[PDB]
């Protein structure tokens, strides 16, 4: 129903962190992409939907079209700010999830390594994944059932393996992470945020001027509002394995590989992390 | 991967910005953006490479070709960059902008059923919500943003800062149909925040820019001399440009403080040319060092070892504009105090600027000089001074201009809003409480051919008058 | 040392005989320059005591009135009931400033005391009733402005934009 | 009706006794709830002297003053010189609105003559110099809130508030 | 220059007589600055003791010790059997990096005998037992930092975050 | 031609007398009309020898002095210490140009000789301490342009822009 739509920003700001952020942003994108139509006397006539504020303000009169376009740019920035301030992190469900998962693994006689890492710079994990993609163009790796951003276990394993084969050759890697003829000896869970300082998401911009341009005569900034993971957000994941060998290469690999990137745009210092804590539970 | 170098730098009155053109926002504070450093590094690398390729071969290559060439250090869609930038700073902790309260219940009542503008203004450390419909109200508020009077009058006296403030200070509001109060509170608090954050203008911003090198991209064919040229262009950038906005007017200017390096076999001469700037005696010595480093690329025992590759492409001077250094238009002057310098640079680039009505002293001629150099002007004759083939009194002849007939260069010079200023200005210092304005003019690839030292006379008259 | 004089501009019919400065000394701060009307003064916080048109001091920062500024003291037999004051001549909250200031002037205000008789209810009543826009040609500028009707053909603008230019708050007692 | 008189708060400390009425009832519009003040009134268009300053008026909506309006009539040896009207009390520029005024009161404010032979050039001062702030409350706060030093036995919370939201423009003459 | 004292954080009473100049200068590296602890140094390949408790070299990269980084000397009775060393101030693994360290450093970590008699059977142990936390709190952060119980009241957050931030691998042999 | 000569404007106590003919008629090039000094004739490649007040020729375009134009004669007992030259009317170097000039120049500048024994050093000297600039108006800006205060009210713009625009270097001997 359209009434679910024209009242979805109110929902984001009142149900904060208890709403399904994936579906919320997905439905918000319909308003965002039909802005000119949702403003033509279809604000639901409420008083706490941000949508009639764009009827008080006047940005242009010589063009209704330009009016709508500038209002829509403002509205994109405001959606970014809404998500970032309202959708905070409550990481109690994740702490319970990981404690129970670790108990399960202790039953299955694995040796668990529970690693806690902290974001140091606005991170970008899953920048091509769909979340805010239909508004911002970028995205975040978002688990719509934990209702959180997460770091895929495949990504962490790929980075750890890239490093281990960097400094131990392309054969001890396959001895640890297997190949097309052996299964790996090391398992990785996804990483979920367990505790932030203030925010979980954060608006940001990127404004290419010259990327893919010939000269100065075709240069033009195109600014790309998007969402990133705030600093000081702490993720945790598990690492479990049955042989005692692979404990050695992963331990020392953990502190090293994190200070260099763990997501996107590491080259310009974005997804820089910080080993907060590591801990090894041996089974037998 | 290991550290390549690390440059303790310093920015002077930088005007950064993210997603809201201010350097501070409700969530974090960002004075130096590593993305901007990377982008400006690449832009200066293209400018420097065209400078070299036009000195040694009189040819100019498109930007796409140049960064396709430098892909192995700067990266592209096909290869990840080999240089990983960093930016570390003091107070890199939680430093957002919080607006604790703002008392505006009254201006709301002043905005009932009225289609009226609401302009803001700081008036003697008190901000006024001057309603254009003949009303003024001394709004009160509290914020962790401690704006000092120095910043307020720096923005008030600088007629360019006060110009880019026309878009952070004014909202037209239509309450004639009807308006709740809780909605005008939101609108006006948005206005207040967009105004307040504009005054987060710091100074003495000091940051350690690290460079990490991808070892796996070791010398394939020309990785080493490419990377060395790249570090040389990083030096050129740190010395002639700045971070943030309005760097073509002195703001955001950079200054070397210490450059510790960690691999001499790549960085020896770079660190040397860097440390040469840790203390500068006087004006012309700095000028000599600028020239020494500008021509160490062109005529020293090593200039280039890779231009002999045919990945590049020549510009189509009817299509393309490219910038490059002239290495002779680099007047320098000492300033003794930096704020008034920035306040006066407006006099040096304004059509009716009293520091230009003294140097050219003519209508339709100042206009031409400022449409050719000095970035995109808003033009309302003059093109007679901008022809390609017509009377050359003052040589401002654009490559492909023709009378009463538009061509690509014609529209580009008259109507193209994003066009940098060839006439640029730099403020440097060397940790010894002395500072030298650096004025210069990049050479564009749309100038047919200019009379160099005539424009150099103009430039030195500027740099002597603009103080 | 030097003085000025604020002339009301309400819609009332009380402009011709309240003053004796028909010429000023030799000038007019408020002047029309064929672009429109320029450099008129706004006095906020003071509502209009309509009868004997003068401003009553209110505390409301939102009560404003509009008028012109000239030089003089009214009627040659007055200034027993006014508010005269000297100022840096920049605290003027002028609008449409197309002139200049002598950097220093003194101003007499046509002032009516509060007279606390009841609760007050000011009312925004923009100027209208084009019979008033014509008698503020007749009584006001055909006399104050010996330049009116004799120099410009552009009286139509200086009679049509008046709707926008001026307004006031009537308390309506 | 209940009568409210407005007293200002400069750095100067001389206005101790002209508010002669303690309360006269059970109400003080200003509230002190271990936070600072509440329901503070600001008057724009009025400069101030430092002669136990009255609220001399100006024509500048930036010339503002901030004080506190209390219950009672000031000793009836003043307000004969002062400006005294009434109005529906929603026209009060009441900042930090906490309560809900009955929407009508009488206002008396220390008000001077415009000082016709002087230029009312102003410059604004804010309440600081804690050597003065220590007894600025003794100037105007001890004679109003007896519970001072008994409930608010903490000093900084209640002293770093009028520093925040109390200032004025001053003639400095 | 600025010679540093890495005082790791064990759970036994080995932090009593170990230093001569515990004063250093105007800058430490490990901080407590209204956010928690900063710039904590993490070392690997080393496991503390608790009877004459210092670091013994071992080559299990899963062993690791964390501690503080303050400017000092090793009591001038040691550094004959300690680890003095000079690092270029970027090869130090600082958890919770706040700013930048000063381009070179001189570190004195306590480097006991390799213990060639016994065999290394390192055992992980963290910091708990809130009194064992509080006593070394009084012993280290109160002494080295003029901050605690002079600049901070909220160091209970420090109490609850040291019990998890700091840990090590030890032997108990 | 219209014979003239040059005078400097330092903070120095050496500006007593350097001219016989001050008017030479009714024309100067550094005219004044409510915008401060116009056509400030700037020279570069020189400094001032303010004690023994004279312009000493150094050879660095970083050094400069900015004075004004006086249409007359410096005691006519000169060329032992001065420099004379006629110009094609734009080999000059102005500040806030007014217009085109009379095709002819003759300017005498107070010059000094090297006395090269000491390693002389140039230093920037800015017009500051507007008390000495009040004296400057009293000594070098009353009699040269006495038309001020007789045609120009703006005797404040002059001191402001002398504070701002007139700066020079010295020798520090």
């Amino acid at each position: 129903a359209i009434d679910f739509l024209v009242n979805i920003l109110e929902l984001i700001k009142e149900k904060q962190c208890n709403i399904n952020l994936f579906s919320a942003i997905s439905l918000t994108s319909i308003v965002y992409n039909n802005f000119g139509e949702f403003l033509s006397n279809n604000q639901s006539y409420s008083t706490n939907n941000p949508l009639l504020k764009y009827h008080i303000i006047i940005l242009n009169d010589k063009n209704k079209t330009k009016d709508v376009e500038e209002k829509r740019n403002i509205f994109k920035r405001e959606v970014a700010e809404l998500i970032s301030r309202n959708f905070k992190l409550d990481g109690e469900k994740v702490r319970n999830y990981f404690d129970s998962l670790k108990e399960v693994l202790k039953s299955l006689k694995y040796t668990i390594v529970d690693v806690e890492i902290t974001t140091r710079t606005r991170a970008l994990i899953g920048v091509s994944t769909s979340l805010g993609k239909l508004i911002f163009g970028s995205g975040i790796s978002f688990d719509p059932y934990m209702n959180l951003p997460y770091i895929p276990a495949s990504e962490i394993k790929g980075i750890v393996r890239s490093y281990i084969e960097g400094k131990l050759g392309e054969q001890e890697a396959e001895e640890i992470f297997g190949n097309e003829e052996r299964e790996g000896n090391v398992n990785f869970t996804d990483a979920y945020p367990t505790r932030s300082k203030d925010f979980l998401f954060v608006p940001d911009v990127i404004t290419p001027h010259y990327n893919g341009k010939k000269s100065e005569a075709d240069a033009e900034p195109r600014p790309v509002i998007h969402l990133t993971i705030a600093p000081k957000v702490t993720f945790r994941f598990l690492i479990y394995y049955k042989r005692e060998d692979v404990g050695k290469p992963i331990c020392d690999s953990m502190p090293i590989i994190l200070i260099r990137g763990l997501g996107a745009r590491s080259s310009v210092g974005y997804s820089l992390f910080e080993l907060r804590k590591i801990e090894v539970i041996k089974a037998a | 991967e290991e550290l390549l170098m690390s440059l303790k730098l310093k920015a002077l009155y930088p005007l950064t910005g993210g997603y809201n053109r201010h350097s501070i926002n409700p969530f974090y504070e960002e004075l130096v953006r590593p993305t901007e450093i990377k982008g400006l590094w690449r832009w200066w690398n293209r400018v420097l490479f065209n400078t070299l390729a036009y000195s040694t071969k009189g040819k100019l290559y498109t930007y796409e070709s140049i960064d396709r060439l430098f892909e192995d250090v700067f990266g592209s869609e096909n290869k990840k960059s080999a240089v990983r930038l960093e930016v570390i700073t003091d107070e890199g902790n939680d430093n957002r902008f919080e607006l604790s309260y703002v008392e505006l219940d009254k201006v709301i009542d002043c905005l009932r059923n009225y289609k009226r503008k609401v302009s803001l203004d700081f008036i003697d450390n008190t901000l006024i919500a001057e309603i254009e419909g003949s009303t003024k109200i001394p709004i009160s508020f509290k914020s962790n943003l401690d704006i000092d009077k120095i910043i307020k009058d720096l923005v008030h006296n600088n007629k360019l800062l006060s110009f880019e403030l026309l878009g952070f200070k004014s909202v037209e509001i239509d309450a004639t149909k009807i308006s709740d109060k809780k909605i005008l509170k939101e609108i006006l608090r948005d206005l207040i925040t967009n105004y307040l954050e504009y005054f987060n203008i710091k100074q003495e911003v000091t940051f350690t820019l690290n460079i990490y090198l991808d070892k796996s991209r070791e010398h394939k064919q020309n990785f080493e001399d490419k990377l060395k040229f790249a570090l040389y262009s990083l030096l050129v950038f740190i010395l002639l440009g700045g971070i943030g906005r309005k760097t073509s007017r002195g703001f955001g200017s950079l200054s070397i403080i210490d450059v510790k390096c960690y691999d001499n076999s790549i960085c020896k001469k770079i660190e040397d040319l860097a440390k040469n700037f840790l203390k500068i005696s006087s004006g012309n010595e700095l000028k000599s060092k600028i020239e020494s480093i500008l021509d160490c690329i062109k005529n020293s025992c090593i200039d280039t070892l890779y231009i002999e590759n045919n990945i590049l492409s020549e510009i189509d001077p009817k299509k393309n504009v490219v910038y490059f250094i002239n290495s002779d238009l680099f007047e320098v002057k000492r300033i003794n105090d930096k704020e008034k310098v920035l306040a006066n640079i407006y006099k040096a680039v304004s059509s009716e600027g009293c520091c230009i009505k003294s140097i050219i002293t003519d209508k339709y001629v100042r206009k031409s000089f400022l449409i050719a150099f000095g970035g995109y002007r808003k033009v309302e004759f003059i093109k007679n001074y901008l022809c390609e083939t017509c009377e050359t009194v003052s040589s401002f002849n654009i490559v492909d201009f023709l009378l009463s007939e538009g061509s690509f260069m014609s529209d580009y010079i008259l109507q193209y809003e994003h066009r940098n200023s060839l006439l640029r200005f730099k403020l440097i210092s060397d940790n010894s409480n002395n500072s030298y304005l650096i004025g210069y003019i990049l050479h564009s690839s749309y100038f047919k051919k200019i009379d160099i030292k005539y424009v150099r006379c103009i430039l030195e008259k500027l740099t002597y008058c603009v103080i | 040392s030097t003085q000025r004089e604020y002339v009301f501009i309400p819609i009332t019919n009380s402009i011709t005989i309240d003053v004796k400065i028909t010429i000023g000394g030799s000038d007019h701060i408020t002047n029309i320059d064929e672009r429109g009307i320029h450099n008129v003064l706004v006095i906020t916080g003071y509502a209009v005591d309509e009868k004997n048109g003068r401003l009553v001091p209110t505390l409301d920062p939102c009560d404003y009135v509009k008028g012109i500024l000239v030089a003089g003291t009214p009627q040659q037999a007055q200034s027993n009931d006014f508010l005269t004051l000297k100022l840096p001549a920049n605290k003027l909250y002028l609008i449409r400033k197309k002139g200049n200031i002598s950097d220093d002037l003194k101003i007499y205000i046509p002032y009516s005391s509060p007279d606390a008789r009841n609760s007050m209810k000011t009312k925004p009543v923009s100027i209208s009733d084009d019979t008033i826009v014509n008698n503020i040609i007749k009584e006001v500028f055909d006399k104050i402005y010996n330049i009116t009707q004799k120099e410009k053909v552009k009286i139509e603008k200086v009679k049509e934009d008046i709707k926008e230019l001026f307004s006031y708050y009537a308390l309506e007692q």
